[PDB]
């Protein structure tokens, strides 16, 4: 993550603003209606469309994304509880952080034309690959 | 395999996608995400900035090529293995580029997509075309296997 | 594909491998490298430190059938496509295990191989081994194609 | 990666002593011999068994590896140089690396039984890709 990566990524993000949750929502719902095989960490979880349980967890996923974006320089240390979670008591495949990363990118690119550009989609991609790495480097 | 319904909103779709534009955006953004496929192209000339790899004919006109080929592939969705065969041998045999790559350039187009249609790059829309550009993946990277 | 002097190579090696501890040896070290594999076998009992996913009973048990169906699938090199048509139903559309985990144990394997024969694992038997470890992850690997 | 990790890591490649060229060498050979698509790299490479090119270029390999694990906390900085080359001039695709570490991996393991517990093959690894993103970080 070069410090260019890092001023494109907080620009973008400072853009997403209160549809955070949203955004978040439907990238979840994207990545389940994708790769079906995701909804097996989902057992518990109503996920039809316009579900409650995933609005909230697209919220919770949003907020955590603005914490990583808020402590980019020191996500490992602001992310461990999380790392923790997905690692150990979850253990999820890292292809799913690939996964959930892509369906972000795509929820950004169709909510965000003007901000979305090649540019800004590499620093973006680099950072979710950062967030996603973090998470898995409990293993 | 695509459903009737999902095959007919990727045709729906795919109708107004702008051919002269869409595959140009697609490969330029792949260069520029994952600039080690920029070893593949040294031939088209300046690459060094994103303004320079959007802004480069050779790579507009290759671009253009390659949504040519994914528009062969999504006539003949049932025959993807068929259709591919000699790309598949150029990709494999003659230019040696790994499979993953085809995997990456199939999101960078789904991201494109996205990117031109809005709201309207519905969440079943967009996971017809992932099947869509899985399967043109596969069968592309067939030769590996 | 391999050739004659691999095919050779291959069978001169796998007739001395120990089938009773190679597949548990294998099982335990890929849990070990790649935790997020302990997902699918929590009903195995302790998985909590490495001595104790090698000391497993059920993990060498289970590591003795992986190692048996590797031998299946090495005693019918051409048509590995068949010998694991069920396998891969089991897998995929059962388990729902990622195809990366496949070349994932078709590596460690390869690795416990070495070091169990140590300069007898020359690297043309290496490579042998490579093929057959890719052929029958991309065998176990068809149900998603 | 971890303290653990890092203690096994350190003490595994110390083991390795005097002959990190030769194994270094040996894993060149086991990459170009399993992958032959590795081999496009080093066109202007005589490699062929025994070669002395392969010789010369395993022992820059080692003397790298030897300097990442006297510098396993300040590798991105220790690699910056390395990570320059790969990544700008060389431009290798990233997947590679995974082969090499797979190919050293091996060689490890085919001379160094004692060594080559389950941990310190778990720590390996985890230090093998801890090089392999650093040496593609500029990507
Ligand atoms: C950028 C990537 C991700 C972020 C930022 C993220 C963030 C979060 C957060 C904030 C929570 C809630 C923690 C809490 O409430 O204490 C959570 C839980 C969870 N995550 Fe993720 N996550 C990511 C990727 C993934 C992926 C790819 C999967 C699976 C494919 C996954 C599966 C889960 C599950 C199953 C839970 C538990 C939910 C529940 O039990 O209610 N996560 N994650
Ligand atoms: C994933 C779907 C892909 C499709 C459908 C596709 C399609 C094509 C087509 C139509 C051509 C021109 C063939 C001809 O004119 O005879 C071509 C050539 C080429 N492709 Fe692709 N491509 C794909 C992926 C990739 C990727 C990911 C890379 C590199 C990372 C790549 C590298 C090249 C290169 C360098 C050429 C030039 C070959 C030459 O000039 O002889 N392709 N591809
Ligand atoms: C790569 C080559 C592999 C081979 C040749 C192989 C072989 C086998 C065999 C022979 C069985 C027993 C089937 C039966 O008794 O009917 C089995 C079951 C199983 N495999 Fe694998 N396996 C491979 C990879 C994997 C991987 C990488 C995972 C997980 C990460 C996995 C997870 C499982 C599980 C959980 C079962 C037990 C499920 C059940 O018996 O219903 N396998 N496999
Ligand atoms: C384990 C990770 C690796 C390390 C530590 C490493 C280390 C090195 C070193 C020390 C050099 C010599 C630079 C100098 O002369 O100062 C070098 C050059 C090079 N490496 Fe790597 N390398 C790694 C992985 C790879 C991979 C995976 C490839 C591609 C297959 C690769 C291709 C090259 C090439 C093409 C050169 C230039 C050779 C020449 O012109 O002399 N390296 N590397």
């Amino acid at each position: 993550l070069s410090p260019a990566d890092k001023t494109n990524v907080k620009a973008a993000w400072g853009k997403v603003g209160a549809h955070a949750g949203e955004y978040g929502a439907e990238a979840l719902e994207r990545m389940f209606l994708s790769f079906p095989t995701t909804k097996t960490y989902f057992p518990h979880f109503d996920l039809s469309h316009g579900s409650a349980q995933v609005k909230g967890h697209g919220k919770k996923v949003a907020d955590a994304l603005t914490n990583a974006v808020a402590h980019v320089d020191d996500m490992p240390n602001a992310l461990s509880a999380l790392s923790d979670l997905h690692a150990h008591k979850l253990r999820v495949d890292p292809v799913n952080f690939k996964l959930l990363s892509h369906c972000l990118l795509v929820t950004l690119a169709a909510h965000l034309p003007a901000e979305f550009t090649p540019a800004v989609h590499a620093s973006l991609d680099k950072f979710l690959a950062s967030v996603s790495t973090v998470l898995t480097s409990k293993y | 395999h695509l459903t009737p319904e999902e095959k007919s909103a990727v045709t729906a779709l795919w109708g107004k996608v702008n051919v002269d534009e869409v595959g140009g955006e697609a490969l330029g953004r792949l260069l520029v995400v994952y600039p080690w496929t920029q070893r593949f192209f040294e031939s088209f000339g300046d690459l060094s900035t994103p303004d320079a790899v959007m802004g480069n004919p050779k790579v507009k006109a290759h671009g253009k090529k390659v949504l040519g080929a994914f528009s062969d592939g999504l006539a003949h969705l049932d025959n993807l293995k068929g259709t591919f065969a000699t790309l598949s041998e150029l990709h494999c045999d003659k230019l040696h580029v790994d499979p993953e790559n085809f995997r990456l350039l199939g999101n960078v187009l789904v991201c494109v997509l996205a990117h031109h249609f809005g709201k309207e790059f519905t969440p079943p829309v967009q996971a017809a075309y992932q099947k869509v550009v899985a399967g043109v993946a596969n069968a592309l990277a067939h030769k590996y296997h």
